[PDB]
RNA sequence: AUUUUGGGCAACAGCAGGUCUGUGAUGCUCCUCAAUGUUCUGGGCGACACGCGCACUACAAUGUCAGUGAGAACAAGAGUCCGAGCGGCACUUCACAAUGUCGCUCCCGCUUGAUCAAAAGAGCGGGGAAACCACGGAAUCACGUAGACCCACUUGGGACCGAGUAUUGCAAUUAUUGGUCGCGCAACGAGGAAUGUCUCGUAGGCGCAGCUCAUCAAACUGUGCCGAUUACGUCCCUGCC
RNA sequence: AUGGCACCACAAGACGUGGAGCGUGCGGUUUAAUUUGACUCAACACGGGGAACUUUACCAGAUCCGGACAGGGUGAGGAUUGACAGAUGGAGUGUUCUUUCUCGAUCCCCUGAAUGGUGGUGCAUGGCCGCUUUUGGUCGGUGGAGUGAUUUGUUUGGUUG
């Protein structure tokens, strides 16, 4: 289902990753990782 | 003494900056009266995260993963209350969440 | 407990050598323990070494371990 | 621009973001099974705030800066005398430059 | 309030997102940083900024703004936080405030490669081991281009690439287009504290 | 769209108020219909008078008379 | 014991690729409200001659069925915010409604003990904050042992579907999903010319985490359980320096 | 040519597609809509695309403006918000209206101007990302060489993957 999520970086419902309570476009997460701690894994 | 049992449980966004947290306060608060069971740790939880990166429209639908450990350490300490107290006078930094407890 | 079901067995088996060792560097001198070392060594199902995997991490984008994704060519 | 909700509202924002200097908000249409909330920064709304401020702002007077979603409101030098004589008291408004413990 | 991920997922998102706000706020002071203490009974913020001075000063510069700001933003009841200046010596050391100075010497229309090419030599003048800056965006009526400005040495492969640069970017729109200024500072790996011996150190006696 | 919201005309004045000479003495309210309470715009409204029904058109409020 | 392991990182140019489907990066260039804005409503992208691309599954004793087995990876989950639910209060109120407040439980996420049912399903009381403490001392899939089928569509197979009950959702009515029992012998007996990947507890099978997620994946990204030819060369082919 | 090198080399083979049935994606093929991008490897479970609305761009219908700021005029002896009840709404939205009371300039009106815009171009462009190319490379410096481009260095021999 896609009407509801409105990303709170980005109003969006596309372009937006899930993920855990977040809300950010993938850009935006791609942006992020660092202030956040996620280091690359794989 | 009517010792408390003090969890000083540390959680921290790397195992790095806690350490450092931890073994100060109880070096400080330790000398004397505390009286701390040696530091046991907690799973390390991961944060996983995988990304469709790229607008390619065309080009490798290809995507990328990063991931923030987070670690835990924990000392018990059958302590004086008061000065538990007394040594938790510390303003201490961020990326080191340490929560200080009083079962037995 | 423990799934390696076999990889469970040749746990048992090392750990079961361990215990014969140790407890006969103690409870014997070295040429029994020697010689009960020497023979198992000599018939052994891996004492010592790992299996060292089960089950591998993925490869992402394909999801898979070594292969891939058909390539669909054209 | 239009609105038959105004002077009250207006007042409200004027005067609390003058008393303090500054005003900051999430931009917001208010959600958590909400009703008293109006938007945060203030218990009016933020449609009205939004509106208002448009106007306040859209001629000069007033900063408000981003990131996020979020406007950091600081009231400028015009907007000062503006307010100030808006907000009928004495010149010599408050806003900003109150700064004896920095703010 | 949050569980034990999020704690720490919040505080991650803090200080980014304080991150980005002063980037925008602070382009005429030379925004390179914010560190966040928190405190008990105050959230302490020290201000890397080179302008330290302006963004002090008296009246209502920067932190009266912003106290009030962040506070009204954040969700306080007034006066649980406190900024404190950083003088974040040596100014050029930053890629981010040089970037926002080479943002600026482009919004002060100066010529592109020429004012690259001064800043760099400024940069690592103030000690950059080196900088990387490029000019992606347009040229022509409207066509594309791009060109590259470094100076030092870049860290160009492992993780000690990641430890030695630091980066801005920023796009100016000018008679048109979107123009990318995209820096690269590397500072030197006399890092001291921030380590040292890095991949190839291998140095006797 | 071209529109202008429906409303009642307003033009020549309000007629709802009707104090003479000899109200004063005997009577300060003088008006031309039946009052408001439970409305929100308060004692000053007169409802509209209408099937039987007093409404408030702001406060919508349902009266009977 | 080999540039040891899997990665991660990684030069330089280069490719109007793709990138208007992030972008609160945007040229130039459009509408701006009798707009293509915005909401709202309702629809659609999901419509079946067909041509494909991936996947998935079956065709089956090497199996299917009935039962029986003391098999754990790896890894989830309780948001904030003074008319949600509940409650108290407040005032209105002949009685209602009302409104308002406050407080709780917070618009209360995982969930356990377990009763009553064909059955799925209905539930007092409990419990657990990412919790190695409750859902985790059980309980991971193909194992291994006793029983139907004396290998034939047996029904292999279930596409196909019919009432019937439960649940999602404002809304399913382009069946949300389950459930149930019947119920099938669709295709399908393993697939041509072609053809795709692949050389270590691994191929590969086999299964399970984890999220998309109101509700829903054969996807996604992991986890496991199980468990191997010769190749180790050659440089042909086919391709890169 | 030579010398290597690689399981989108091959090679031993190893399993599997293809045919099948189901899906989704795609092509196609309707519509009002089917937003479109993208099609050798490097489209084609990709488009963070696991579309009920929503999403979403598209249709149809319908109101809403969030039409900033001016200029000017109109407007409170009243714009106008709001409206019952019905009338007219998909629709107890007054949308519109009869009716009429609320309500009250914060108006409307134009004349400028203006914007939200998921309104277009990604050959107009950053950024980003795919591809190059998974390739072992790349330099400049001085020095050298050559008129030059250029070149060397940086390679002929060994060794290295």
């Amino acid at each position: 289902g896609k009407g509801s999520r409105h990303c709170v970086i980005c109003s969006n419902q596309k372009a937006v990753i899930r993920k855990y309570e977040l809300n950010v476009c993938r850009q935006c997460f791609r942006e992020n990782a660092a202030n956040i701690g996620f280091s690359k894994l794989r | 003494q009517e010792t408390q049992r003090v969890l000083v449980k540390m959680t921290s966004r790397n195992a790095k900056a806690v350490e450092n947290v931890m073994t100060e306060l109880l070096l400080h608060a330790r000398n004397e009266k505390v009286v701390l069971r040696g530091p046991v740790r907690l799973p390390t939880r991961t944060l996983k995260v995988t990304t469709r990166k790229t607008p390619c429209g065309n080009g490798t639908n290809t995507w990328d993963t990063y991931e923030l450990k987070i670690y835990k350490r924990l000392v018990e300490l059958r302590a004086p209350t008061e000065l538990v107290k007394k040594i938790t006078s510390f303003p201490i930094d961020a990326g080191v969440d340490v929560a200080i407890t009083i079962p037995h | 407990r423990g799934s390696g079901q076999v990889a469970q067995a040749y746990a048992v088996r090392q750990a079961i050598a361990k215990g014969i060792i140790a407890y006969y560097q103690k409870y014997h001198n070295e040429i029994e323990k020697a010689a009960l070392k020497d023979k198992y060594l000599e018939y052994d199902k891996f004492l010592l070494i790992a299996d060292p995997r089960r089950c591998e991490p993925k490869k992402w984008g394909r999801h898979s371990a070594r292969t891939r994704f058909t390539k669909s060519y054209r | 621009m239009t609105t038959y909700v105004p002077k009250s509202s207006r007042d409200d924002v004027y005067r609390f973001f003058f008393t303090e200097g500054v005003v900051s908000c999430k931009k917001d249409p208010l959600g958590t099974w909400k009703g008293t909330l109006g938007g945060k920064t203030f218990k009016l709304p933020t449609l009205q705030v939004m509106q208002l401020m448009r106007s306040l702002k859209s001629r000069g007077l007033i900063k408000e800066q981003f990131a996020w979603r979020h406007f950091y409101w600081t009231l400028n030098d015009e907007g000062i005398n503006y307010m100030r004589k808006y907000l009928y008291l004495g010149a010599d408004a408050v806003p900003n430059t109150h700064k004896v413990d920095h703010k | 309030p949050l569980s034990k991920k999020r704690m720490m997922v919040r505080d991650g998102v803090f200080y980014a997102e304080l991150f980005e706000f002063l980037k925008r706020e602070l382009a005429d002071d030379g925004f390179a940083g914010v560190e966040h203490r928190v405190t008990p009974t105050r959230t302490e913020i020290v201000i890397r900024s080179t302008k330290t001075r302006e963004v002090l000063g008296e009246k209502g510069r920067r932190i009266r703004e912003l106290t009030a700001c962040l506070q009204q933003r954040f969700n306080y009841k007034e006066g649980k936080l406190q900024l404190f200046a950083e003088r974040v010596e040596v100014r050029g050391l930053s890629a981010m405030a040089q970037a926002e100075s080479l943002r600026f010497k482009l919004l002060s229309n100066l010529q592109v490669r020429r004012a690259a090419m001064g800043i760099i030599r400024y940069v690592m003048e103030s000690g950059a081991k080196g900088c990387e800056v490029t000019i992606g965006g347009k040229i022509k009526g409207q066509r594309a281009k791009s060109m590259t400005f470094r100076d030092g040495y870049m860290i160009k492969s492992g993780t000690a690439h990641k430890h030695f640069v630091d980066t801005a970017t920023r796009h100016c729109h000018l008679r048109a287009g979107t123009i990318g200024v995209n820096v690269k500072i590397m500072r030197p790996q006399s890092m001291i504290e921030e380590d040292e011996v890095l991949p190839d150190v291998i140095t006797v006696i | 769209k071209p529109i202008h919201r429906h409303k009642l005309e307003k033009m020549r004045a309000l007629k709802y108020f009707k104090v003479t000479e000899n109200d004063d003495g005997s009577f300060k309210v003088e008006r031309t219909r039946d009052e408001c309470p439970n409305p929100n715009c308060g004692a000053g409204v007169f409802m509209a008078q209408h099937k039987g029904r007093k409404y408030c058109g702001k406060c919508h409020l349902t009266y009977t008379m």
